[PDB]
């Protein structure tokens, strides 16, 4: 295991410098795994092993098997501090870095603050550590709180000053205030590392693609449009290393519309994004602006099946009344008027100032049967809207149906 | 057998573009020889609910 | 068709959006698992409440009408007993604020034009035989005492 580790073929450690067409007989790494699942299961107190389990399955590509043996690797030395009595002041420090790291970047928006006062414990006499840096940053950056987030950057200065990424921190996330060339500047100073063909080592590369592309984009605007051409290069490599990556098309697909308004191929931006997902802002409410306007809103129906449904979408779209109206009058046309309520509902809790959101219910409401409701609806749509035109067609329709032509000689006078 | 319809401009249009359509179903509106179809012609001669 | 039974040991504690418009909200604290029931009725399915009288049972009762009010359905609150009829009603008028309610008598209704009617049973089954006009308009009707 310890031993073994120390000669790997992956991460900062050798076999010749700790002594002190033709196949090879080296050793191999495949030798360590087959002892870290029968051997050290058995044993009881045993941390150093523990840990060094957890930090090998950690950082290559997996917040998830690791999860048992963090609560047993609590569970082994905290529990025999009664009957053996050993200090521990270095013990939450690293399990720190190895217990909120797989809440923070497995579940994505959940378990960010995972630990709490555990950063609290580590950051006192040292400020911080590898791990509050790497848990606290997206609680600084990808959250959006700029006290903290815009100054301490570099707060990773005691441990490692010359670690590759962390320094490059400084500008990438705070690109929005001004440093904009220092940012690409930043990055590509982080660039030179890896620089892989595979899909272990270059997901990192594939990653940047989008990273230093986005800094690119933005470095145009806070006139001239030189690197918003250039920019092509940086987004279409993001495309190309890995295998598939759907924020390429996505990201600058409403860009092509900015300064050079090259909305010819934003057409082709999200029937390209079609490919990968496009469940976003932009995609949707551009395939609806198309389809709908032709009109067809049979193709818009279809944007139905990943508008709402994301989940996680659901968050930023909940402003204004945008998406449930794409899926809502979709409904309508196809002529089947059941389903048109429950959409408008949530649309007219988010939005109580619209014509559209009441009219269109008011609508559904009228074809349905309840046009004692059509009457309270259109009226408020009369009320709301200074005086709306088609209201009081709609209205007078649903008094004549009624019966009642008690107002609808008063309110065909103004139409 | 015809009914006048009318629609919408298209992206977040509020009431200016149309297209019509036409319906059919069952027989006239009316309570006398059965409509369970709920949209139905209210007559005057109806109570609360009795 | 399906009726899932609730655990009563979990909560959604986001209720000033989890409604996203603002529907209603009491200085007196509401019980967990019936915001859960309110949280229910927003989505579209049906509910059954198997509990107590004297211990806040009218929380369905309120989001009844608040719901219907807001999204332009009606409600029917049926209730066997006439005296309960006169009671809820009252109950109606008093912690509401301007609600159009209403009750059915023999004679005539009380409030012709109302928005949350009640009546009983029997009158209820004489909206189904004779055609009534409040089958349109009311959504979600209120069952007293299963």
């Amino acid at each position: 295991i310890l031993y073994s580790w120390l000669s790997s073929k992956l991460s900062k450690y050798d076999i010749k410098s700790l002594e002190s067409d033709d196949i090879e007989i080296g050793l191999l790494e495949e030798e360590v795994v087959t002892v870290l699942t029968e051997n050290i299961v058995k044993c009881k107190n045993n941390i150093l092993a523990h840990r060094i389990l957890c930090q090998y399955y950690l950082l290559t590509k997996e917040y998830e098997a690791a999860l048992p043996y963090i609560k047993n690797g609590i569970s082994l030395i905290a529990y025999n501090i009664k009957d053996l009595g050993v200090h521990l002041p270095l013990t939450k420090r690293e399990f720190s870095l190895d217990l909120a790291t797989v809440y923070t970047y497995v579940d994505a928006p959940k378990d960010h603050n995972a630990a709490l006062k555990l950063y609290d414990n580590i950051l006192s006499g040292d400020f911080s550590n590898i791990q509050a840096k790497m848990g606290k940053g997206i609680i600084f950056i990808e959250r959006k709180n700029w006290k903290d987030a815009m100054t301490l950057l570099t707060q990773v200065h005691e441990q490692s000053p010359n670690n590759l990424e962390v320094l490059s921190e400084l500008s990438w996330s705070k690109a929005h205030m001004g440093y904009m060339d220092e940012a690409l500047a930043g990055l590509d100073t982080v660039i030179k590392g890896i620089k892989g063909m595979d899909l272990r080592s270059i997901d990192f590369r594939a990653l940047n693609l989008w990273r230093q592309a986005k800094v690119y984009i933005m470095k145009h605007a806070s006139a001239k449009q030189e690197n918003v051409k250039c920019a092509f290069k940086l987004l279409i490599q993001s495309i190309k290393i890995l295998d598939t990556f759907a924020p390429g098309f996505s990201t600058l697909g409403d860009i092509y519309c900015h300064y050079y308004k090259d909305h010819l191929r934003a057409f082709k931006c999200y029937f390209k994004a079609f490919d990968l997902d496009a469940g976003d802002y932009t995609a949707a409410k551009y395939i609806t602006e198309t389809y709908a306007s032709k009109p067809n809103w049979q193709a818009a129906s279809s944007i139905a099946s990943r508008l709402i449904k994301g989940e996680k979408a659901k968050a930023e779209l909940r402003s204004n009344n945008w998406p449930f109206r794409v899926v809502g009058i979709a409904h309508l046309e196809k002529q089947e008027e059941s389903d048109s309520i429950e959409w408008f509902q949530s649309a007219l809790r988010v939005d109580p100032n619209d014509v559209e959101s009441w009219v269109g219910l008011g609508q559904a409401y009228h074809a349905c049967g309840r046009i004692e409701a059509s009457i309270k609806v259109f009226d408020k749509a009369i009320q709301l809207r200074p005086s709306h035109t088609f209201a009081q067609y709609f209205k007078a329709i649903s008094l004549c149906d009624v019966g009642e032509y008690l107002e609808s000689l008063d309110i065909l006078e103004k139409v | 057998r015809t009914s006048y319809q009318f629609k919408r401009t298209g992206l977040e249009g509020k009431i200016s573009g149309y297209k019509e359509e036409v319906d059919l179903k069952e027989v006239a509106n009316a309570n006398a020889s059965n409509s369970l179809s709920i949209t139905r012609s209210i007559n005057h001669n109806q109570n609360s609910v009795r | 068709e399906w009726a899932h039974v609730v655990d009563l040991n979990h909560k959604i504690e986001n209720f000033d959006e989890l409604i996203p418009n603002p529907a209603r909200s009491w200085p007196f604290e509401l019980d967990t698992f019936q915001k859960e029931a309110v949280y229910h009725l927003e989505q579209g399915d049906s509910v059954f409440v198997a509990a107590h009288t004297s211990a806040g049972k009218t929380v369905v009762a309120e989001y009844a009408i608040a719901m219907a009010h807001r999204n332009m359905t009606k409600t029917i609150y049926t209730s066997p007993i006439k005296a309960l009829s006169n009671q809820k009603f009252r109950d109606f008028k008093e912690t509401f604020d301007d609600v159009n309610i209403g009750l059915i008598t023999g004679d005539v209704q009380i409030n012709p034009d109302a928005n949350c009617l009640i009546m009983t049973t029997e009158i209820l089954r004489s909206m189904l035989y004779r055609g009534a006009d409040l089958i349109r308009d009311v959504e979600f009707v209120i069952f007293d005492e299963v």
